RNA sequence: UCGA
């Protein structure tokens, strides 16, 4: 299973994470001691949800459950036990795909990588001086212990504040002079004991309080130090903090997990002194053995911990004011601070991200992202060069290729294919045991938790092995202590289980990965997660074979579980019968809206009367073919330059891709309107709207709302809504115009929902959610109407297409089939790609892919080639050229392979009919269609809305915004002679309530006027500087007159 | 440049003498004015715990599966050992057991305390708690007095 | 031709060379060494702008 | 479980539960077993110095029986690559144990540049892959 | 977060 960091994490929270939080919260007491409240956390209910999975997405709700615990309220003096179940909070459940539904939108919880708790030592040179060793005891939650060591044998303890001597903390926790020196070399400790005095057990708590809290008190020094490291519910090492203390310092005690042991502070000082004696290891901060990951089971444990602490303040403020008895325990627990704590984590936190649902490849990748940012991780400004590079401990755990380019280059990683996280939070990799030069591929792997660095010798999965005898190679390259070396095959210990263990699940879909560059393989893995689901997908011919596993783990593929006989198959359900209440129904969704405006259509695959197996595809998804995944189409390609139509990364396609419904996707948009409550009068949805005739009232059913199946275009009316007005401030021009022809204006105003510019399609869902029907509504709303419009988009000029090797491009021309070049059998060419971008970017694998897919086209065999071989030069060139020779041995196909030029044939011109001078490489390429279509990039504005303060035009496609003329754009016009264009762009086009009126009136009348006025943004800055206490004004230097000018008035 | 070894065993020197040029740079240095050759002999090396003692002296033959190092674990000031189900051993140096000791948890009035009902018609309340420390001249019990 | 001698993420030149190229195909050992310079050349571009 | 470089550690108790142990006596006795037999070498002269033990196995000594003339000196270090007598060569460097079958204990020399700081002493025991010297150079 |  590829999703185990989400399913096993939420399963741990429902049985171990929720029980541990309620056991530490209980019991609580009052100020006097009259009654006590303790919970029973291990007997909670977790009742049934309210709505369905598909119903919660359209009703704008969350798939959540109610949490109830039994609560026993006892009293100290009077014997009474009050058992009652009290509501705790709303907990959203994880769906079957591993996601959550928050406010009708599907969301994921990205796993965040942080540092592991423990002690870490570091050699630091602050200046050109001696060698200083530092320390840092990091807990899971609480204060930090930073031990430093200066020159001349002075070890200090810093607990944010100023540093202090090591004897001050070591004596205040409770110790003797003989219990320190017996377990310490004590000759180095005499230099820090001379210039520190010699305090007793009570002569150190007073001096500790004088420097931390600057009167000292004998009772104040004990309450300050115990609350930092020794008090419960304020300092936590964690289950993994106790494990890292017993490994580094080699401690004998274990299973403490709550209180910091004072013997552990003595062991951290002893390891720091011995670092000057050239013994001990300096820890690394970028090592994956020191870096942990956490998931939904751990991140939810911190939100209930800060949510129950707010509940502890109200539970102690209600058992003291009410001095009377006979009170119910259900009124002591207020669920309001804990409901708002869970709702803030799932909807308002940064780590809960919007789920990418373009294709099943992006859904599987987004659940396995390893990001180093979040509330407790790193910062965008605090990220440096060392944290973004690849550590040598990332071999097989984190993918070195798949990472987003730009700002987050290296901070957001991806988990590898065979990687696995244990219960402690460390990434593990499987390895096969090698015994005396023989790979023992018979038993289960070892799953080493990054402990193979300083102990084991690990070989990758690329060495030639024999059939159970020995290893063929005499020099095996291995890795030992983060360095590569070639040793004997009898000296190795472990070997990798797969050659795709290093790369992730999205990089493994690229065939011939070893022939492509690592920079273009980064782009090829990112463009595969943006491919739209087509209308009829097609499986690739040069697939790697891992597409079948990624389709079943995405959750959008109906699988069988019963091993039965299929009875009834239609377009909505599949009914089988289980055998060794026997009729289950598998529902099939038809054209459901996704998050990225794509389709989630499922098609039936099986027929009636067929034996099935557990793990068989019953119904494939939208971007999924039969069994395996399918994100694009296999069509003909040719690497030849046309007449400037493929000049700089441009694509020339044919007309055959248009009328054959190739690269044709279905996009479903969703519109929203609401009949709110205006204080002047309630708004309602009517059909008789003013100033709109029969040109737009054709699809309404006398209710103001459109019908199902009506073709809407740009500028129509979906929901006709009116709004009452109470202005009554008519100008004298409109009063004279209305008095002539009559037709007195009504009190309503047309606020109908309309279709935006460049939008069309067919309406498929006109679901209306009103009150008194069984659904909750937001306050200040009478009727909520939701309109879903689906449209069928073909492939056009301006769309961005790409392949699996980073050869992205934008189509500039769609030629007919008689103008495209044609093969010597008469078959035309679909895509005419440019061969100039190939040798400059090292995209060699895309030439191996098309030449192998052309061999699979004439044979019809659908090759499955795994990456990272076999014999050198005999597995990539002679595989392609050897299989192209077999396709040429057919009696009908003799023109496929040539002896002089192997990977080339003769191509004829379509316009003139003459052959070209040189042979051209042809093949069957697998191209994808990305989400960056030409329809979403069109924006234009003449005059629209304006800003609130600066009175400048707004910015945005969805709100009719204007393009920003920034500071780099002024410097280009200032370097030109364009002074009148610069004054026009800053005055009459932005921030002038007077200059915009006269400039617009000049074009309609036909006589332009010069000299625009003062812009509004300068007068805002003039009033802001006067409010800062600065007498700033503008004057005139005219003859015998120095007067201030009034820019505002 | 870090130079790591390949085999394990005894270190032998050839035409190399150490020098102690102690200065204020790092205060732990040892340079060689004439760097010759250093040799590493062969043999299996097995590390010992810091609390163990080597019972095998020099020029002694060992067998397969024999004894190499015996750890001396001596816990003084203790006379009686007692363990039922545990992992770490525990030694007890002093134990007391009074005659006619019969405690009972008859505390229906307030909090639960173990009242010691001795044979001398006396009821002693257990003032001490199970789990806390006791010191010299401390209170462990207090009898209830009707007068 | 030959790929050459790549370096560490810190800058140390590894003594193991990459004798293959993009036509013969790299190995799994020669792919993680080439990824050290591809990540270094990627994060140096964003800080250059 | 113990590591591969540690060995085989056993747990044994000298006394049982419920006895009269005198003060100042042994309670537990944990011994360390040996994997391969041989001759223990590298004993420390000073007391209270027990960190690691050497066990020279039978595979650590290579025996070479030349029939022409045994020409070796006690305490001489033989480097592989040279010829003792004309008619035979060498294959493994190391030190000589006995002065007709000359047995050779295997070793590997390391050249140290003058002026370099070293982190090893004369006569101690090393592990497989530890830092020994720190060669300094100008570039 | 994602494109150049």
């Amino acid at each position: 299973d590829l999703i185990e960091i989400q399913h096993a994490s939420f399963h741990w929270f429902l049985e171990e994470g929720l029980i541990e939080e309620l056991n530490s919260f209980s019991p609580i007491s009052d100020y006097t001691g009259k009654l006590e409240l303790h919970f029973l956390g291990k007997d909670y209910k977790l009742k049934q949800p309210k709505y369905d999975v598909d119903e919660s997405k359209r009703r704008d709700a969350s798939y959540s459950v109610q949490m109830y615990v039994p609560t026993r309220l006892i009293n100290k003096e009077t014997g009474e036990i009050k058992e009652q179940e009290v509501f705790i909070g709303d907990l959203p459940l994880m769906t079957e795909r591993g996601t959550f539904i928050i406010n009708g939108a599907e969301r994921v919880i990205v796993n965040q990588i942080v540092r592991s708790p423990g002690v870490y030592y570091k050699k630091e040179l602050d200046k050109n001086g001696r060698r200083t060793y530092s320390a840092s005891l990091i807990p899971n939650r609480g204060a930090w212990l930073k031990f430093e060591t200066d020159k001349n044998g002075l070890v200090y303890v810093r607990i944010k504040t100023r540093k202090l001597s090591a004897q001050v903390l070591l004596k205040a926790i409770g110790l003797s002079d003989n219990e320190i020196l017996d377990s310490l070399h004590p000759e180095f400790y005499q230099k820090t004991l001379d210039k520190e005095g010699n305090p007793t057990e009570e002569e150190a708590l007073v001096e500790l309080y004088k420097k931390l809290r600057p009167p000292p008190t004998v009772s104040g020094g004990q309450q300050l130090l115990e609350s930092r490291f020794f008090d419960p519910k304020r300092y936590d090492l964690g289950r993994v903090g106790r494990y890292k203390l017993n490994k580094k310092l080699r401690l004998n005690e274990a299973d403490t997990t709550r209180v910091l042991t004072p013997q552990d502070i003595l062991a951290a000082i002893n390891y720091l002194i011995n670092l000057e004696f050239d013994v001990g290891t300096t820890d690394d901060i970028d090592h994956l053995g020191n870096r942990r990951v956490r998931s939904v089971g751990e991140l939810l444990q911190n939100q209930i911990r800060v949510g129950l602490n707010r509940l502890e303040r109200i539970i102690r403020e209600r058992m003291t004011v009410s001095e009377s008895d006979a009170l119910t325990p259900a009124s002591l627990v207020n669920p309001k601070p804990l409901v708002a704590a869970i709702k803030e984590f799932f909807g308002s936190s940064q780590l809960s991200q919007f789920m990418d649902q373009t294709n099943p490849l992006a859904e599987l990748t987004h659940k396995r992202r390893i990001s180093a940012l979040g509330p407790g991780g790193l910062t965008r400004e605090r990220a440096g060069f060392a944290v973004r590079d690849i550590h040598p401990s990332h071999h097989g755990r984190i993918c070195p290729v798949e990472t987003p380019e730009g700002p987050n280059a290296g901070l957001i990683g991806s988990l590898a294919t065979c990687a696995r996280v244990n219960d402690y939070g460390f990434i593990e990799t499987p390895y096969f045991r090698v015994e005396s030069g023989r790979v023992r591929k018979d038993l289960d792997p070892v799953y080493l938790t990054a402990d193979e660095e300083d102990d084991m010798r690990v070989a990758p999965g690329d060495i030639p092995t024999d059939e159970e005898g020995n290893i063929i190679g005499e020099s095996v390259p291995i890795r030992y202590r983060q360095e590569f070396s070639t040793t004997s095959p009898e000296q190795v210990d472990y070997v990798a289980v797969s050659p795709v263990q290093i790369i992730s699940v999205a990089t493994s879909m690229i065939p011939f990965l070893e022939h492509d560059d690592a920079n273009r393989a980064l782009m090829g893995s990112n463009m595969q997660r943006q491919a739209v689901p087509l209308l009829r997908p097609e499986r690739p011919l040069v697939g790697t074979g891992l597409e079948a596993q990624a389709a079943r783990d995405s959750g959008m593929v109906i699988v069988s579980r019963t091993h039965g006989i299929v009875t009834y198959v239609d377009a909505t359900e599949i009914r089988v019968q289980p055998h060794s209440g026997e009729e289950i129904v598998y529902p099939i969704q038809k054209y459901q809206r996704s998050n990225q405006d794509t389709c989630l259509n499922q098609r039936p695959l099986v027929y009636a009367g067929e034996d099935v197996v557990p793990g068989q595809v019953l119904a494939d998804g939208s971007a999924t073919e039969g069994g395996e995944l399918a994100l694009g189409q296999n069509i003909l390609v040719a690497y030849m330059p046309w007449e400037g139509y493929n000049y700089e990364d441009a694509i020339l396609i044919s007309e055959r891709l248009v009328y054959d419904d190739v690269y044709t996707s279905i996009h479903i948009e969703k519109f929203e309107i609401e009949a709110r409550q205006t204080k002047l009068g309630p708004e309602e949805i009517t059909r008789e709207i003013p100033n709109v005739g029969e040109d737009a009232l054709r699809n309404l059913d006398e209710h103001g709302i459109i019908r199902i199946g009506a073709w809407v275009e740009s500028g129509d009316i979906l929901v006709g809504k009116v709004t009452p007005k109470g202005e009554a401030d008519q100008p004298p021009e409109e009063k004279l115009l209305r008095a002539i022809f009559g037709e007195k204006a009504r009190d309503v105003r047309d606020n109908s929902l309309r279709v935006p510019n460049g939008e069309k399609g067919r309406v498929v869902d006109v679901r209306v959610f009103t009150r008194e029907k069984g659904d909750e509504l937001p306050p200040g709303a009478n009727m909520v109407v939701r309109i879903y419009v689906a449209q069928k988009r073909k492939i056009q000029v301006g769309d961005k297409m790409a392949g699996r090797h980073g050869n992205k491009g934008i189509i500039s021309r769609i030629l007919p089939i008689e103008d495209m070049p044609y093969l010597p059998d008469g078959r035309p060419i679909d895509i005419a790609l440019n061969p100039l971008g190939v040798p400059s970017r090292m995209n060699v694998g895309q030439v191996f892919e098309c030449l192998l897919g052309w061999a699979g086209e004439n044979l019809g065999v659908r090759f499955k080639i795994t990456p990272f071989d076999m014999y050198g030069e005999e597995a990539s060139r002679d595989t392609v050229h050897g299989l192209l020779e077999e396709a040429s041995q057919r009696p009908n196909k003799d023109w496929v392979f040539n002896e002089n030029h192997p990977g080339k044939i003769q191509v004829f011109d379509g316009r003139t009919g003459e052959p070209f001078d040189r042979p051209i490489t042809v093949g069957q390429a697998y191209m994808l269609k990305l989400v960056h279509l030409v329809d979403d990039k069109i924006h234009a504005r003449s005059t629209g809305p304006y800003s609130l303060v600066t009175q400048q035009p707004l910015g945005g496609k969805a709100q009719q915004g204007g393009q920003r003329f920034g500071e780099m754009e002024v410097w280009a016009l200032e370097a030109y002679g364009a002074a009148y264009i610069l004054q026009e762009l800053l005055t009459v086009k932005s921030d002038d309530m007077q200059g915009r009126n006269e400039a617009l009136n000049a074009i309609v009348k036909g006589k332009s006027i010069p000299r625009p006025g003062t812009p509004e943004s300068f007068k805002v800055l003039m009033r802001e500087l006067q409010s800062l206490g600065l007498d700033i004004a503008a004057h005139k230097v005219q003859l015998s007159e120095d007067g201030e000018s009034a820019d505002a008035e | 440049k870090d130079v790591a070894g390949d085999l394990a065993g005894e270190v032998l020197f050839d035409r190399l003498v150490p020098e102690e040029k102690t200065d204020r740079q790092g205060n732990t240095t040892r340079i060689a004015q004439r760097g010759g050759l250093v040799w590493i002999l062969s043999g299996e090396v097995y590390n010992l715990p810091p609390g163990a003692e080597p019972v095998v002296k020099n020029d002694e033959q060992v067998e397969v599966g024999s004894i190499m190092a015996e750890t001396k674990l001596v816990t003084n000031d203790g006379g009686v050992v007692r363990l039922v189900s545990n992992r770490e051993i525990e030694i007890i140096t002093a134990s007391v057991l009074l005659d006619q000791a019969q405690v009972k948890l008859e505390s229906s009035g307030g909090r639960e305390q173990y009242v010691i009902y001795t044979a001398d018609k006396q009821r002693f309340l257990l003032k001490a708690a199970p789990g806390t420390k006791v010191q010299n001249h401390s209170i462990v019990a207090e009898l209830i007095d009707d007068r | 031709g030959m790929r050459g001698l790549m370096a560490d993420p810190q800058g140390e030149i590894i003594d193991l060379p990459i004798k293959t190229n993009f036509r013969e195909g790299l190995t799994v050992t020669e792919y993680v060494i080439s990824s050290y310079g591809a990540r270094k050349g990627l994060v140096d571009t964003a800080l250059r702008t | 479980e113990s590591d591969p470089l540690g060995g085989a550690s056993k747990t044994r108790l000298l006394v049982q539960d419920g006895d009269q142990i005198p003060p100042g006596a042994v309670v537990a006795r944990t011994e360390i077993q040996c994997k391969e037999a041989g001759t223990v070498r590298g004993i420390k002269e000073g007391q209270e110095s027990i960190r690691r033990v050497l066990l020279e196995r039978a595979a650590d000594r290579l025996v070479v029986d030349l029939p022409s003339a045994p020409e070796v000196k006690p305490g001489q270090l033989l480097v592989a690559g040279q010829e003792l007598v004309p008619g035979v060569k060498l294959e493994e460097s190391g030190k000589v144990l006995e002065i007709y079958q000359l047995v050779l204990r295997r070793a590997r020399p390391y050249r140290v540049s003058p002026g370099a700081v070293l982190h090893i002493e004369d006569g101690d025991l090393v592990q497989r892959g530890d830092n020994l010297v720190l060669l300094v150079f100008e570039r």
